[PDB]
């Protein structure tokens, strides 16, 4: 059992640029970090990061997301962002290597996007 | 507890082909437990093919009705996934799981998946 | 979104048990433990109405759920896991689904 | 448009040596995670091998000491050394760049590539 840290509010412009920090607690790591967005049927994976502690992150993703890692944090920032894409952004956490495996789930940030 | 999900039974077939994906289970008791059945084809994202909840009731995305049918043995403790009528568009990788559409739990379980490759 | 209600204050036992009852289809209920804004998915049970729910971890929660209420009980606390305790149901199938946070029990423990 | 590219898969005499060839197109290897999966005829996928971000590595116990997998920046390329092969290493290797820990919708499956042993 691990916990998950994110704002419960974060709000965008019309620049559709949000930005929010995941906290997780370490115990050890190898780590991905996927950002879901709470889409009515089923949830959507809007973005993934992996990387190791100390190095940059890795985004699977094409360019929506960017961020750093900075311990047992990231800091993310979501662009392209329009008034419709406001909704709530759950970010799972997975402690990978080295054993055992974690899996953390967010409370989600919920992004209102203002025109 | 190490809970594993051990899958079995994919592989080649022609289509209007038959297979029976199996979901060997250790860890909790299959029965009385919600799993799904999601796939990933080539160059796409997660779907969500199968679901079956706890008390015994299923759910089918409407691109697999009436073709694929989920299962589970309470004797082998196993969850089974019947699929017919097979497709160019079921090419993908299965996997069972402890886990549901609607939103994701720390506690979801991925099996190790099976590769379907339907193709002629 | 639906209503979910829970006891605002609870005191644990002298042997570290702490009860509450989250009052409220296929079902799945999961205690939250809040400490900041980290959230631990303590423990996490899933039923239909007319069961015995199994916990997808028997060894912190136990339970039973009577027509409209989950009856909660969990064991093993220390000073350390006093907090607020939250409660989700999932009215998952049939559909409509339904996402019901409870207000958060907190559980006080002391010594 | 990412593609994975395999080769290096064939016949072999039991207890000879194989070497696995990912050519990928799109990410960097050396920066990125990726798995070496094989599928036995009448079995579900088996993880043998894999490599996280930052270069740790691990294998299934089947194949510990046998195999080794590791990238090579500066052709952005996924290799397998298979060794000392038994009848059981009978398979279609995939390279992939998952985790056997759960699945993601960016998850990518190179085609795969079958090695057979036959004595």
């Amino acid at each position: 059992a691990m916990h998950v840290a994110q704002p419960a509010v974060v709000l965008a412009s019309s620049r559709g640029i949000a930005s929010f920090v995941c906290e997780y607690a370490s115990p050890g790591t190898e780590v991905r970090v996927t950002v879901l967005r709470q889409a009515d049927s089923q949830v959507t994976e809007v973005c993934a990061a992996t990387y190791m502690m100390g190095n940059e992150l890795t985004f699977l993703d094409d360019s929506i997301c960017t961020g750093t890692s900075s311990g047992n944090q990231v800091n993310l920032t979501i662009q392209g962002l329009r008034a419709m894409d406001t909704g709530l952004y759950i970010c799972k956490v997975e402690l990978m290597y080295p054993p055992p495996y974690y899996l953390g789930i967010g409370n989600g940030t919920q992004i209102y996007v203002i025109d | 507890g190490e809970v594993q999900l051990v899958e079995s039974g994919g592989g080649l077939i022609q289509p209007g082909g038959s297979l029976r994906l199996s979901c060997a289970v250790s860890g909790f008791t299959v029965s009385k437990n919600y799993m799904s059945w999601v796939r990933q084809a080539p160059g796409k994202g997660l779907e969500w093919v199968s679901v079956v909840y706890s008390g015994g009731s299923k759910t089918y995305a409407d691109s697999v009705k009436g073709r694929f049918t989920i299962s589970r043995d309470n004797s082998k403790n196993t969850l089974y996934l019947q699929m017919n009528s097979l497709r160019a568009e079921d090419t993908a990788v299965y996997y069972c799981a402890r886990a549901v559409p609607h939103s994701p739990s720390s506690f979801d379980i991925w099996g190790q998946g099976t590769m379907v490759t339907v193709s002629s």
